[PDB]
């Protein structure tokens, strides 16, 4: 398929205070690679990430709009935006190509912006939210990452336990997609730091 | 903790209404330590109140201006303004009581060199009409014309005079 | 003065605008009075028709307008200008009823008809509609109601209401009449509609010179008094 | 009239300095005493 | 010959149109807006001509959200577009961004509207000024626009006829804080500073802004209130 | 007379209207910005300060458009949030299409262009607002400018725009510095330029403004400075003055 | 220039000139003790001279009314606010139109 043209992989997971959120890195057209430094994590103010998988055209098409429209709202208000204000915000953008519609699958991950409670939410090709407790995933290998997750994740998780669970669902889920891998990137963020580790992967 | 504070003013309210200053006089030395458990700016109403049921008795003048210079010793002690010009403005009332011939002018001048000084507007306009009161009871009248006007330009700058304008009036 | 000649729709030095308040007085051009009348359950619009050559017709004279089966009107001011304004009014209770499914209260419609209005004013290069309009309708779990729209673009509800020439005259006789305790039943309401008129402009008519319309909480339609029983009014009031 | 008008001002401003020649800061100080009196309206930037 | 048209200046000052059209606003019935601790108090003053205008027909207090209020003081007739403007422009925040549109964001965007009417050359401006209110985010707000586009934010003001009375009032008359049922006392008190007649339910009308939400008030409430009002 | 619209040209020959909004410029506030080295600021003056007011936004002359430029503002409240939401609407068109700022001069060119072209076509208004620029690029570093109601521009050292700023401007040449031009110097010199224009005595915290641009890292950090800390400042230059004439 | 050489502006005075008008008219005038002169022209940003008059004549008039000859420093504070008269500016809807 058209999502199947570059291959992506994309996951949030939520724990105790903070909220974690990881890809994959290979760029690539069906069968060729072509780089292992492609961006689909992008910031979006602090504590406040958003993940794009599917067509690399429309991630990177996508991720400069909103950019676009996220810099005039933050000054026509003094204050930063709310993570339910951002999700609202791209099921407009997606909307609006009702019937041209781009070919990715956002995942917005963040923490509150005035407390800690952390936030998760993805969103279709045409923009119908989904707010979970536990994750969150996108990309050509959505079933492996089901199987992975379901298995792994438990309520209450220090950063961690949380950094070891997401890293052991992505390692062994990519590796059995085809057109996902040579490398996975992982954010973990919270109320005082920003972590950002990459993870020793099969470069097959 | 209530229940304590309303029956000690339950028995301050039996003091008065039923007429004996002895017992009396000794809650209003009870109740010192007593001051330093709600709001500091809204302690001083209810001292004004248990002052204005204590001298509204009887004229008995062997306690009651002797204990509204125990209060300023304890102001001298503890440095409240607002209490303070509130034991003030009472007291020099009271000198009027009797009127007292050099020492109520004496406390209204060095009273009101520190309220035309500080930062309050609404009792600088009772203090400056009750002294009208008594340059007018010593028969000075080009004085008390004077003090009259001094007050009607001040009064004109505040929230309410809403008894003091028929007062002033 | 200080004298702008207001010739075009803007302000003046004290506050105001005088083009729009010279279409006040171009009403009184009709020659003509109309009186609505709110007491109870029903609602009655009388107005006087005048008819200057027997070469002219009877049926094509009147002002009573049926706006839609439970809302009628009655237009004074201008003739030509009044109709126009009637058939805005018919279009947009049509409109109501297509887009929202269900019978367009009188309260609404004066609120579209006044905003059109408003535009005229606000915006320039067309004549504000020298015209004004009384309405009548029934309301449920609200009784009947008597609008007035001015050609500002002003509307108000209420109860006596007077309209043409002799508005300040016919006005200062129902604040007298209007004042007492009435219950206004139906030939209590007739009777004053005419008797408020009945001081005012010294005629006598044999019973063939006003219209009447009326409506009520027991047929809710608009109606148009038969020649008949107007003269039974006439002389019911009216030992 | 105004280079007359110039030619006395310095004149008179090297006897305020106390003296008979007359350097150049005197016509300095004499264009600046006499002109500025009607020079007004300008749209400076406007042009270039 | 500059106060005929509104596309050209004055050669030393301003716009004569936009200060014509303030005038008019002066000419409206007195209002009143008081910003309390916890909640904004808006008062207006409504006498009809006669006995016979209904009261309960046409309202002043207006709702634009259910957190949102505003009065004028000016032409009625031209209230009542820029309301209609103000709803429908509310509904297209709430459209983006599924969230209650804060107060000091629709008085960027209504002054922007009254703007738009201040352009070249056959139009006129609004005579009308507002007071908008509002309870975002814990702390209330009260607002004011004007015809030429400017906007504010009082701690407590007053427009229409007598206002320069009732400014001397209020400057009197404001603290830094009272409570919501303090302000709605002197926000009656100095509505009766300039009045003719006896001031009853139907006089007056009343709206507030909890931080539960806009509500204005009901003709018993407005009288009970008037009822032993100082 | 030549009273009618921006159109036409008098003889001999200029352009009233354009005359007349740059002039009416003088009965504005006043604003102003100095050199410095790794640094630049804005200082303005807070007008109408009666005691009924809130200051809900801090933050009124100055606006934070970009993300390392601001402006002041000086003229028509109604023309000047037009030219703000306009003018931040430029720059983050300029970022959609390179993914790089705007380089703080064709910012400036754009501006004008638009400020120009309502004096060309008729029948509209010119824009009546003058204000400044402060911003950092790769290019040239720390920069200021110069808007007109003509749609002329500038690029000044120091300059000053609004009320009295006609003798404001003597005092900067007066104290003008050169090689030295550290913020503290800087901030020094900027509230005893006020002193002077402004007559209010005593020169309360209430009745100005300072903001700041400074480049801390990489980051470019633009830093409106609350009122406690204008305090230390206004009491530092009246200490200076009490000590000044002890040599008299 | 062929005609009138000297063009001699008048500006209001400064505030040791505004001090000087003030101790020529309170020469006659009977002053009391202890009274700073400096501070009364101090309160006047912006004085003609010849208002610096009216303020003499009118801290002598509130003397008068007492049947008295002295004066005080707080005189002069009240005649200063009196001299010095505003207009008021209302509404500050104009004064905000135009900021």
């Amino acid at each position: 398929s058209i999502m199947s043209y570059n291959g992506g992989a994309v996951m949030a997971m939520k724990g105790k205070n903070c909220v974690a959120i990881a890809a994959d890195r290979r760029f690539g057209i069906q069968a060729q690679m072509v780089t292992t430094d492609f961006q689909k994590i992008f910031p979006m103010g602090d504590r406040l990430y958003i993940g794009l998988a599917g067509l690399a055209t429309d991630v990177q098409t996508v991720a400069q709009r909103l950019k676009f429209r996220l810099n005039l709202y933050e000054l026509k208000e003094g204050r930063q935006i709310k993570p339910y204000t951002l999700m609202s915000m791209v099921a407009n953008l997606l909307y609006e190509k009702r019937f041209g519609p781009y070919y990715t699958e956002p995942v917005i991950a963040g923490l509150d912006p005035k407390t800690f409670k952390p936030f998760i939410c993805s969103l279709d090709l045409i923009g119908c939210p989904m707010v979970t407790d536990d994750f969150v995933v996108s990309g050509t290998c959505a079933e492996q990452m089901y199987g992975m997750c379901e298995s792994l994740w438990e309520p209450n998780m220090d950063p961690d336990h949380l950094f070891e669970t997401i890293s052991q669902a992505m390692l062994n889920a990519v590796d059995r997609d085809a057109v996902s891998g040579m490398g996975v990137i992982v954010h973990i963020i919270e109320k005082d730091k920003i972590t950002t580790r990459t993870l020793k992967a099969r470069m097959d | 903790v209530q229940v304590k504070e309303q029956s000690i003013l339950e028995l301050g309210s039996l003091l008065a209404k039923t007429g004996q200053a002895a017992e009396l006089g000794g809650l209003l030395k009870y109740v010192r330590p007593f001051l330093n458990s709600i709001s500091k700016a809204k302690a001083a109403r209810l001292v004004r109140s248990l002052l204005d049921l204590f001298l509204d008795m009887e004229a008995a003048t062997g306690q009651e201006v002797e204990l509204c210079l125990e209060c300023i010793e304890w102001a001298k002690s503890e440095k409240r303004t607002f209490l303070r010009q509130a034991l003030e403005a009472r007291l020099v009332s009271l000198y009027f009581d009797t009127k007292r011939y050099q020492e109520a002018l004496h406390l209204g001048s060095q009273l009101l060199r520190e309220l035309k000084k500080m930062d309050d507007k609404a009792l600088l306009v009772e203090v400056q009409l009750l002294e009208s009161k008594t340059y007018h009871a010593l028969s000075n009248l080009p004085k008390a014309r004077a003090a009259l006007t001094s007050a009607r330009t001040t009064a004109n700058a505040i929230y309410c005079p809403p008894k003091l304008q028929a007062t002033l009036d | 003065s200080a004298g702008f000649d207001r010739h075009i729709t803007i302000f003046s030095p004290e506050g105001r605008l005088y083009q729009v308040e010279y279409a006040f007085k171009a009403i009184n051009q009709g020659g003509l009075t109309s009186v609505a009348v709110r007491g109870k359950d029903c609602a009655v619009i009388v107005t006087q028709k005048k008819v200057p050559d027997k070469l002219l017709d009877s049926s094509t004279v009147t002002h009573l307008f049926k706006i839609t089966e439970n809302i009628g009107c009655v237009m004074t001011g201008m003739t030509a200008d009044s109709r126009s304004q009637v058939q805005r009014a018919r279009y947009e209770a049509a409109n109501w009823k297509y887009k929202y499914g269900y019978e367009i209260p009188v309260d609404m419609l004066c609120k579209r008809i006044a905003d059109i209005s408003q535009v005229y004013t606000q915006n320039a290069e067309m004549r504000p509609l020298g015209c004004c309009m009384i309405l009548i309708g029934i309301d449920e779990e609200q009784g009947p109601q008597v609008y007035k729209c001015d050609p500002a673009g002003y509307y108000c509800g209420f109860k006596a209401t007077a309209a043409g020439v002799k508005q300040t005259e016919s006005t200062s006789f129902l604040e007298k009449k209007v004042k007492k305790k009435f219950d206004w039943t139906f030939e209590q309401t007739v009777e004053t509609a005419i008797t408020c008129l009945s001081t005012v402009l010294s005629i006598d008519f044999k019973p063939s010179e006003i219209e009447v319309g009326v409506v009520t909480v027991e047929n809710p339609k608009f109606r148009i008094l038969t020649e008949a029983e107007i003269d039974a009014h006439l002389v019911a009031l009216a030992e | 009239a105004d280079i007359k008008a110039i030619c006395t001002e310095a004149g008179l401003m090297a006897l305020r300095e106390r003296r008979m020649k007359v350097t150049n800061e005197d016509f300095k100080k004499s264009k600046e005493n006499v002109l500025y009196k009607k020079q007004e309206g300008t749209p400076e930037g406007l042009y270039l | 010959g500059y106060s005929f048209s509104l596309t050209t200046f004055s050669p030393s000052g301003k716009l004569v149109q936009i200060e014509y059209a303030l005038a008019a606003v002066a000419g409206g019935a007195p209002s009143v807006g008081i910003k309390a601790a916890n909640g904004v108090v808006l008062a207006t003053e409504k006498k009809q001509k006669s006995i016979l205008y209904d009261e309960r027909s046409v309202h002043k207090v207006e709702p634009i959200t259910k957190h949102i209020g505003l009065v004028y003081s000016g032409m009625g007739p031209d209230y009542r577009v820029l309301v209609h403007r103000a709803r429908k422009l509310a509904q297209q925040y709430y459209l983006v961004y599924q969230e209650p549109i804060p107060t000091a964001q629709l008085v960027q965007r209504v002054a922007s509207v009254m703007q738009e009417y201040t352009q070249s050359g056959g139009v006129r401006p609004f005579g009308v000024s507002l007071l908008i209110c509002g309870w975002n985010e814990g702390r209330p707000y009260l607002f004011q626009s004007d015809p030429s586009g400017a906007y504010f934010a009082w701690k407590a003001t007053a427009m229409g006829k007598n206002y320069v009375n009732g400014k001397t009032f209020l400057e009197k008359r404001y603290n830094e804080d009272l409570e919501l049922e303090d302000a709605i006392h002197t926000a009656i008190l100095t509505l009766k500073e300039s009045f003719e007649g006896q001031m009853t339910e139907d006089n007056i009308e009343v709206g507030i802004c909890n931080e539960a939400g806009f509500r204005r008030l009901t003709p018993t409430e407005v009288k009970d209130y008037l009822a032993a009002i100082a | 007379r030549y009273d009618s619209r921006t159109t036409i040209f008098s003889p001999e020959g200029r352009l009233y209207q354009v005359e007349y909004a740059m002039e009416a410029i003088g009965h504005a506030g006043t604003c102003l910005g100095i050199l410095a080295n790794d640094g630049v600021l804005l200082a303005a003056e807070r007008r109408n300060i009666h005691k009924l007011l809130d200051e809900v936004f801090f933050s009124e002359k100055i606006y934070k458009l970009n993300e390392d430029m601001a402006c002041s503002v000086a003229g028509i409240t109604s023309d000047a949030n037009v030219l703000t939401n306009e003018l931040r609407l430029i720059a983050q068109r300029y970022l959609l299409q390179y993914q790089e700022p705007i380089p703080c001069e064709q910012l400036v060119t754009a501006l004008c262009d638009i400020k120009q072209a309502y004096t060309q076509f008729g029948g509209k208004r010119p824009f009546g607002v003058s204000l400044l620029y402060i911003g950092w690029d790769k290019h040239y570093g720390f920069q200021l400018y110069q808007s007109d109601p003509s749609g002329n521009y500038g690029g000044w050292k120091a300059t000053c725009i609004g009320n009295n700023s006609a003798a404001a401007v003597s005092m900067l040449k007066q104290d003008y510095k050169e090689g030295e031009m550290t913020l503290k110097s800087a901030l020094a010199l900027a509230i005893k330029v006020l002193n002077k224009t402004m007559d209010v005595s005593k020169l309360s915290a209430e009745k100005v403004e300072i903001a700041t641009l400074t480049r801390e890292n990489g980051k470019t950090v633009i830093r409106v400075l609350k009122q406690k800390e204008v305090e230390q400042l206004i009491k530092k230059h009246e200490e200076e003055e009490a000590k000044a004439e002890r040599e008299k | 220039p062929g005609r009138i050489d000297r063009k001699i502006e008048f500006p209001p005075p400064n505030e040791e000139a505004r001090l000087d008008i003030l101790k020529i008219h309170s020469r006659k005038m009977n002053l009391t003790r202890g009274i700073n002169l400096r501070k009364i022209a101090e309160l006047m940003p912006g004085a003609s001279g010849a208002e610096v008059k009216g303020v003499c004549t009118e801290a002598g008039m509130y003397a008068l009314r007492e049947r008295r000859v002295h004066v005080t420093q707080e005189d002069f504070e009240m005649a200063v606010a009196k001299v010095m008269q505003k207009d008021s500016e209302k509404n500050m809807s104009i004064k905000k139109l135009w900021k």
